């Protein structure tokens, strides 16, 4: 029972995605796919894969398309081995489905290699200490929480808090002077979303259909069954493997959305006769989330920088899911509904983000100092935020007023307008390097822009913009004051 | 030469609106998900459809209709196909059942298909018009969107959807069929009353032409009410498949999911979160996905969603509620407190947001909205932290956004241009739709013989697509319309402010009360 | 000539002269967007020629349908179709295209309209042509005479009690 | 019943070296004619209450 | 303060006993839908 | 026409509270059909059961209408040959019935024309009414806020002792003393004291003229009725309601109180059928039970019912799914709050909470 390739069974029940198969010669391996060989009139082809076994004989499998058209006792045939998926250059460029089967209609693609989607994740003894500043061109990450490369970050949001356009933003920023590859993972998320971005890599030259691409896509949505949902994550991070690996190539990794992988799993978790855990997940929810987490990983060999986006139920961070995602990043990006509704973009909540690399050793001491400053003066403001509404703004002392106006400036000064974000906000966007963000909020805690208006700071980019941005509020409030005067 | 059935086997338990069929030894076998009839008499036949598949050989079925026709022993025949219902235009103006059986009145298209592949799909770059300013504004909706209206019971989450029908009727009516917008709308578990209440309604204004309705009402099994939205879209995908743009309405998806958890909980699935099975958001998720905007090379239709879904004390933190926000590229929040203070539509726009953003907006709305949306945004501050320019106009743009019924875009577009350019400045918030009211459905530079234009009048409804081509703010019409809007300013504060604060008397002062509330209804 | 590609690089059809020859011969105008319909299915794209055929047939055609449609104007449908091929289309109308208004403008009496697209000729394109801008001031200076200016309900004076607000 | 029996197993490939035979049910759905089952294929020539 | 307090505790109450339903009613549907097949022994050697 | 399954014996297989499986022979009767037990089993009343489910082919099971006591296995029991039905008529106007449509008045037979099934379809999309006008009931809030539509749906929804009872004696005494037609109460799971005392106030009022003609029947199966009888009384008052509607095409008023019960009882039974509970613990099929017995309440082109029904909110928790599922099936909608009671502010109407549908300038003035 070693070679399994084309093992013949037969269709014993069916619930839902989840299907029942009998081999007379036994069940073959955990993991394994199966192709519905039987003509049952249907459109497209029909993939199973075994998730457990109920006896010596008998398997159930998750399907990875619609169980329509399925009789009991139909044929099945093994394939011999896991879900594969092509590998190497070839790849660059494309879009693929959990299957490894373009849909991009682009003609074949030739792949010289297939591996499998499911990998042992890597020892303690793979592991490589890479503490490297990673700059995004964003005031807000790269002060308080700067990424590191090869390491993991998360973009924990509810739902219409900008989790995507952060996304876009970073792609826009730093896969098109990448050095190395790009892998991209729609994992249950709106079609449209894929098609803007297939888009705009194109006209970035990211994707190059003439010439030479440098990313690939791999699209499980949410109109495919939760079977695909919960194995397109595996089948994108094997091609990042790849590249890392066999390639030694320095490679990204953008997922959205994570939590769809634990969704899915959870919707089969039922029909499998598994009781639900506290809230209605599944009780294997650490587990099978750890090991795809540890697969995402930067090894001697190569890097992976990976991005992923968490969403969070209902605003609620103490859900298991996204909960239980905090322990797998290196740095945490916590959007709040508040800060959005208030205006700030990204409303990211400073008080909540965290980052590994905040340590003086890694980061310049100014850099550490800087942070921290802003950190404690926020802490502080909302503390008198809840005696200015109490006894109000004049009760204040003067030092108090100093830290109000201050951390005020800082609050609207966090803002920044993204390149992506043209249509939403109507204004074009903004690169600020890292430098200069430290120079800015460095000046403006020691109350270097003391006088400068408090709305100068909102919506731009370095203290360059700031300054330009009060001039033109001064040029526009004398001309009032004229027309006023002759008035 | 025989018409013959698959026989399958019998019927063996009967629970409800759900049965369960036991197959008889050596027969072929019935399908996963197929129609099914059962033989409630040698010439008449209850339609079931397959759900389940044991180990055992036994059948989940869920009936459609004459289920008080069903009982046990009965036989059972396998068509061996999916669900398939008419559609194509000799179906508008009709009410129907989700099997696509006409209710009377006082091409057949798969209910399974699939969605647009990513490559199949075109950006939203064409608006659809729900005629009320507050959302064509700030919450813009663009053909191929899926933009969810949530909101409390008795807030207008109805009406704002059937008004968004009915205004495509005036639109239809000129432009060509091309662009024309059809309209899928799909009762579900509502009362049969509504139904025929909306049915006249929709009447009474000429939408059934454009229109079709589809009904499950509550008296109706289950099966029906679950299948109600995948039939309507199914429908709406018959247009968007030949080059044509199709607007469905589900009214509403909260009571389709209770539905899915009654069939599912007495056919032996296991429960979930609130009882709710535990694929309920691949429910909707497969429904709403289907709602696109396909791309040139497969003839640019679409079909716009407008899912309905009910909370409960203002609380979106619900299950099903969460599903659907995080599936709609956008939502319309009705806020039950907006809607007891008057204002109606109650959109709250802090909560309400649209993802398709300023692309779905015409050329002459994008200025306009721009503008618009930063004094809105100064003016919530404002109040929440003085007659600057932000409050003084950010309140007459909140008393504009009071509608009753949907608005032309050319009236729309100018009342807005008005406010934006501080012509209203001097008018008094109370007297802002009186002001609208004149401008629209009156002329006073003609009254008082004052009108010099040419050809910019509000009374040529002709100009709605000039301006919608060329934009307020061009040469063309923008010389014109300002010297409209001088006069009508001007005119009205002289002849009708004035006597308007000059009113004492209790009669006089009561007719001006009844005055002003019927404006806001009118315009 | 030239290979055309589409949004996602696929490529178009751009023999686009049988479908003006179907346009050609059509008797309702509404029948000439059913065409456009089947190009776009067709990946055969509408050009600026086809876009003129079509407003060719609606000046040219009786009514939209065999049987008459409330409110139905020959003017919007074509203003309509112009904005979907300057915007959706990115294709600037020529002068053929605005002739043609300019000629439904005139003959439905439409006065006010025609001044309106006589400007737009005289901004975008060069000119007008000069008989039509005569014909459009000569059915302005009839309604003069005969007082059908403006609606006349407009011009009855009102007052702030006397103002039926429906 | 015995014809329409013989024409549908003349029909069928499969049961073509198979043996007809003919049981007989009594159903109290049909008030007149007959139906004929067999292997799956059903003809109804029958009538119930109007 | 004492009555949002005691709507914190009651609302602590009520979410620990629905979820603990929540989950003993998949408990028992998936015990219900489980049976026990024919029984293979020895019947007759007792 | 006869049944043909009239006179089928079955015998029972299993008894658990009120629901009991039948066994027949020649096969299970039709669903909703009535059976009555035959074997004497030493009890002082008789016992009915109504088929609900099919087990098998052979197997059925029933709710039974009375207590299932004294109830042993293999039981004989005979199918009536059809549905549960009631008297109809003027003969029944002036009269008290129960579930099962017996005269509990202890006065002479009703003497019925005919008796119609208690389950029946309800109107179609084609026989629906479009007539909406103000009931003025001499109530200010109600008739400002939240008017009433006549020949509409009308929901009482408050909790315990919030005064539920005393605004439905209140539109008693305003409307139906003084209304043209005719007026059915079904009392649901309610007090037994409060029948008799609406009985003696009829009789007072002379809306029952015991020698003369009367204007109101009474259906009751209160509080200490077995489960199965509090779910099919409200059917047989709405029979009773239809037939004046629909065979004579008048006007109706149906006071129910209270209708919470009605879905209370069903969740009692489905227990007991071996169905998963809903959220709650509330059966899955809450909101289809309704809308059955709902969308029968309504108006047609033959006739109007104004019906007027108390819903109960347990725990004053207006968010439990049995309310909440009540007021999309309601014209009007009337909430009560406790608070409100405790300021002595009586009737405690909440307005903000309250709706109505005939809040329009195009029907009021
Ligand atoms: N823009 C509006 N201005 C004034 N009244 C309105 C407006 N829209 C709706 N209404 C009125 O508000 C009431 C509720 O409207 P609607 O029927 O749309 O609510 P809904 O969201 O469908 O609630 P439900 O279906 O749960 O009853 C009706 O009386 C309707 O006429
Ligand atoms: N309109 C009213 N005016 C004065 N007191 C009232 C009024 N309505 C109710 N009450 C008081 O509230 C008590 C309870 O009223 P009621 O009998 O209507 O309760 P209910 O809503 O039927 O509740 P339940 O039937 O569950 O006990 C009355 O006995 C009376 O003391
Ligand atoms: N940088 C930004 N500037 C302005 N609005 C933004 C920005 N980022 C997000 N938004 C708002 O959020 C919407 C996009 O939400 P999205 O990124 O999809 O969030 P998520 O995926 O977390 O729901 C935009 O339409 C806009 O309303
Ligand atoms: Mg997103
Ligand atoms: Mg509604
Ligand atoms: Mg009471």
């Amino acid at each position: 029972v070693a070679d399994h390739k084309g093992r013949v069974g037969h269709v014993s029940q069916v619930i839902g995605a989840v299907v029942d198969v009998h081999f007379a010669d036994g069940v073959p391996p955990v993991l394994t796919a199966l192709d519905v060989v039987d003509k049952l009139g249907r459109d497209e082809p029909l993939t199973l894969e075994i998730v457990q076994h109920l006896d010596a004989h008998t398997g159930r499998c998750i399907a990875m398309q619609t169980t329509d058209l399925l009789k009991l006792k139909a044929k099945v045939v093994s394939t011999g081995g896991n879900i594969s998926v092509p590998v190497g250059r070839e790849t660059l460029g494309r879009i693929f489905n959990v299957l490894g089967d373009a849909i991009d209609q682009r003609g074949p693609v030739g792949e010289k290699l297939r591996m499998p989607i499911h990998a042992v994740a890597p020892k303690l003894a793979d592991q490589a200490a890479e503490d490297a500043v990673l700059t995004t061109g964003i005031k807000v990450i790269d002060l308080i929480l700067p990424y590191c490369k090869g390491g993991k970050i998360g973009l924990f949001g509810g739902a219409g808090v900008g989790k995507t356009v952060i996304i876009m933003e970073l792609i826009n920023n730093v896969a098109k002077g990448h050095g190395g590859f790009s892998v991209f993972a729609g994992v249950g998320e709106r079609t449209r979303e894929g098609t803007d971005l297939y888009l705009e890599m194109m006209q970035s030259k990211v994707i190059d259909l003439k010439g030479e691409s440098k990313c690939v896509l791999v699209y499980g949505q949410m109109n495919e069954p939760p079977g695909a949902r919960a194995r397109v994550a595996q089948s994108a991070l094997t091609m990042a493997e790849y590249f890392r690996d066999v390639e030694g190539q320095d490679v990204l990794l953008f997922i959205d959305n994570i939590f769809r992988f634990t969704q899915a799993n959870s919707e089969v978790s039922a029909l499998l006769g598994r009781i639900p855990a506290a809230v209605g997940y599944q009780p294997t929810l650490a587990e099978d989330l750890g090991q795809l987490q540890e697969r995402i990983t930067s090894t001697t060999k190569g890097s992976i920088t990976s991005v992923q986006a968490v969403y969070v139920p209902a605003d609620d961070i103490t859900d298991p899911a996204p909960a239980t995602t905090f322990s797998h990043l290196d740095a945490t990006t916590v959007l709040d509904r508040a800060v959005a509704e208030s205006g700030i973009y990204p409303a990211v909540n400073p008080l909540e983000c965290a980052s590994r690399i905040m340590d003086p050793d890694v980061i310049s001491v100014d850099h550490y100092n800087v942070a921290q400053d802003v950190v404690q003066m926020l802490t502080k403001y909302r503390e008198l935020q809840d005696i200015i509404a109490v006894l109000g703004i004049d009760e204040l002392s003067e030092e108090d007023k100093l830290i109000v106006d201050r951390a005020r400036k800082l609050v609207k000064f966090l803002s920044q307008p993204f390149q992506v974000a043209e249509v939403f906000t109507g204004m074009t966007g903004h690169y600020v390097q890292l430098d200069d963000t430290i120079d800015s909020f460095s000046g403006l805690l020691m109350g270097t822009y003391d006088q400068v208006p408090e709305m100068a700071f909102y919506m731009v980019g370095g203290i360059n913009s700031v300054l330009e941005k009060a001039k033109k509020m001064a040029e526009e409030a004398a001309e009032l004051e004229k027309m006023r005067r002759a008035r | 030469f025989f018409k013959t059935t698959e026989m399958i086997g019998y019927v063996h338990s009967i629970d409800g609106t759900i049965a369960t069929l036991i197959p008889a030894p050596g027969n072929p076998g019935v399908a996963y998900n197929t129609i099914i009839q059962i033989q409630v008499s040698p010439t008449t036949f209850a339609a079931g459809l397959v759900f389940n598949l044991e180990k055992d050989g036994r059948i989940g079925i869920i009936l459609m209709d004459n289920i008080t026709e069903v009982q046990s022993g009965q036989k059972v025949m396998a068509t061996g196909q999916l669900l398939h219902i008419p559609v194509g235009a000799g179906v508008l103006g009709k009410v129907v059942n989700p099997l696509g059986h006409e209710v009377p009145v006082g091409t057949l298209g798969k209910v399974d298909t699939g969605a647009p592949n990513i490559v199949s799909r075109s950006p939203v770059n064409y608006n659809l018009l729900t005629g009320f300013k507050a959302v064509d504004t700030m919450i813009p909706i663009g053909r191929g969107q899926r933009e969810l209206i949530v909101g409390d019971r008795q807030t207008g989450k109805t009406s704002i959807a059937v008004s968004t029908i009915i205004n495509q009727v005036r639109i239809n009516q000129q432009i060509l069929s091309k662009n024309a917008v059809i309209s899928i709308y799909v009762s579900i578990g509502q009362r049969c009353s509504n139904v025929a209440r909306i049915h006249r309604l929709l009447q009474s204004y000429g939408a059934l032409r454009y229109t079709t309705v589809m009904a499950a009402t509550a008296a109706e099994p289950a099966g029906l009410q679950y299948l109600a939205p995948y039939a309507g879209v199914t429908m709406g995908e018959y247009f968007m498949n030949r080059g044509r743009h199709c607007l469905c309405v589900y009214d509403d998806l909260s009571k389709q999911a209770v539905a899915y958890r009654q069939i599912s909980l007495l056919l032996r699935r296991p429960p979930g979160r609130e009882a709710y099975p535990g694929d309920v958001f691949y429910l909707h998720s497969r429904l709403l996905e289907r709602a696109a905007m396909l791309s040139p090379g497969k003839g640019g239709g679409s079909v716009t969603a407008l899912p309905i879904v009910e909370t409960l004390s203002n609380d979106v933190t619900a299950y099903i509620v969460t599903n659907v926000i995080s599936i709609t590229d956008g939502q319309i929040y009705l806020d039950t407190k907006l809607f007891t203070g008057g204002q109606r539509p109650a959109v709250n726009i802090g909560l309400s947001v649209s993802r398709v953003g300023s692309s779905a907006q015409n050329a002459a709305m994008k200025g306009v909205a721009g503008k618009l949306k930063g004094i809105l945004a100064e003016y919530r501050k404002l109040a929440a932290d003085v007659q600057t320019i932000p409050m003084i106009r950010g309140a007459r743009f909140v008393a504009l956004f009071n509608q009753k019924q949907p608005s032309y875009f050319m009236n729309a577009i100018v009342s807005l241009y008005a406010c934006l350019n501080g012509y209203l400045d001097d008018v008094k918030v109370q007297y802002v739709k009186f002001y609208e009211y004149l401008l629209v459905h009156r002329d006073l530079g003609i009254m008082y013989g004052t009108a010099k234009n040419k050809f910019f009048y509000m009374y040529v409804q002709e100009l709605n697509y000039l301006i919608r081509f060329f934009t307020l703010n061009s040469p063309i019409l923008h010389g014109e319309l300002e010297e409209m809007l001088k006069q009508h300013t001007h005119l009205f504060l002289q002849h009708y402010q004035s006597k308007m604060n000059a009113i004492k008397s209790e009669k006089d002062v009561k007719a001006l009360k009844n005055l002003l509330y019927s404006c806001k209804r009118a315009v | 000539a030239a290979k055309k590609y589409d949004l996602f690089g696929y490529e178009v059809d751009t023999n686009t002269a049988p479908w003006i020859e179907k346009i050609k011969k059509c008797k309702y105008y509404d029948e000439a967007g059913e065409v456009l319909v089947n190009m776009n299915v067709s990946n055969c794209p509408p050009d600026i020629a086809t876009y003129n055929a079509t407003l060719q047939c609606i000046y040219q055609s009786p009514s939209k349908q065999s049987t008459p449609v409330d409110n139905e104007s020959k003017f919007c449908a074509m203003m309509d179709l112009l904005e979907e091929m300057q915007h959706r289309n990115r294709l600037k109308p020529n002068e053929e295209s605005w002739t043609w208004v300019m000629k439904e403008c005139v003959k439905s009496g439409q006065f006010r309209l025609g001044y309106c697209i006589q400007q737009v000729m005289e901004t975008e394109c060069k000119g007008c042509p000069a008989d039509l801008v005569k014909a459009n001031e000569a059915n302005a200076q009839k309604a003069k005479t005969e007082g059908k200016e403006h609606p006349g309900h407009l011009s009855q004076q009102a007052g702030l009690f006397d103002v039926k607000v429906e | 019943a015995r014809r329409v029996a013989e024409e549908l197993h003349k029909g069928l490939k499969e049961l073509a070296d198979y043996t007809l035979v003919l049981k007989t049910v009594v159903d109290r759905t049909i008030v007149k004619g007959f139906a004929v089952e067999l292997a799956g294929q059903y003809v109804n020539k029958a009538e119930g209450q109007q | 303060q004492q009555r949002t307090s005691s709507l914190y505790n009651k609302t602590r109450q009520f979410g620990i006993t629905a979820a603990l339903i929540e989950i003993l009613s998949a408990m028992s549907s998936l015990e219900g839908n489980a049976m026990k097949g024919v029984r293979r022994n020895k019947f007759w050697e007792g | 026409p006869v049944a043909d399954h009239k006179g089928r014996v079955g015998h029972v297989s299993q008894v658990i509270g009120a629901v009991v499986d039948v066994h027949f022979a020649d096969g299970v009767p039709p669903v909703l059909t009535a059976l009555d037990v035959v074997d004497k089993l030493g009890r002082d009343e008789p016992l009915t059961l109504e088929i609900v489910q099919h087990l098998d082919a052979h197997t059925g099971r029933c709710i039974a209408m009375q207590t299932t006591d004294l109830l042993k296995l293999k039981a004989k029991v005979v199918s009536t040959g059809g549905n549960i039905s009631v008297p109809v008529g003027r003969e029944t106007l002036g009269r008290i019935f129960n579930v099962l449509g017996d005269a509990i008045d202890q006065r002479g037979p009703v003497g019925e024309k005919l008796r119609m099934p208690i389950h029946a379809v309800a109107p179609k999309l084609a026989d629906q009414a479009a007539e909406d006008a103000v009931l003025t009931t001499g109530i200010k809030v109600i008739d400002l806020i939240l008017p009433y539509c006549k020949g509409g749906k009308i929901g009482l929804f408050g909790g315990a002792g919030v005064g539920k009872t005393v605004i439905i004696m209140e539109l008693i005494n305003n409307v139906a003393k003084g209304h043209g037609g005719f007026s059915v109460f079904a009392g649901v799971g309610e007090r037994t004291r409060e029948g008799t005392d609406l009985y003696l106030e009829m009789m007072q009022s002379k809306v029952i003229d015991l020698k003369g003609e009367s204007k109101c029947v009474l259906v009751y199966g209160q509080m200490n009725e077995p489960p199965g009888a509090r779910a099919r009384v409200a059917q047989s008052a709405l029979t009773m309601a239809e037939y004046f509607r629909d065979v004579e095409g008048q006007d109706v008023l149906l006071f129910i109180d209270n209708i919470f019960r009605f879905t209370q009882a069903n969740s009692e039974v489905s227990a007991l059928l071996g169905r998963i509970p809903a959220a709650v613990g509330y059966q899955p099929t809450l909101a289809e039970d309704l809308g059955q017995l709902q969308e029968r309440i309504t108006s047609t082109t033959k006739g109007s019912i104004t019906s007027v029904q108390a819903v109960y909110v347990p725990a004053d928790d207006i968010t439990d799914p049995a309310p909440a599922t009540t007021f999309s099936h309601l014209d009007a909608t009337t909430v009560l709050d406790r608070a409100v009671a405790e300021s002595g502010i009586y009737p405690a109407v909440n307005p903000l909470e309250c709706a109505s549908r005939i809040m329009d300038p195009d029907v009021i003035s």
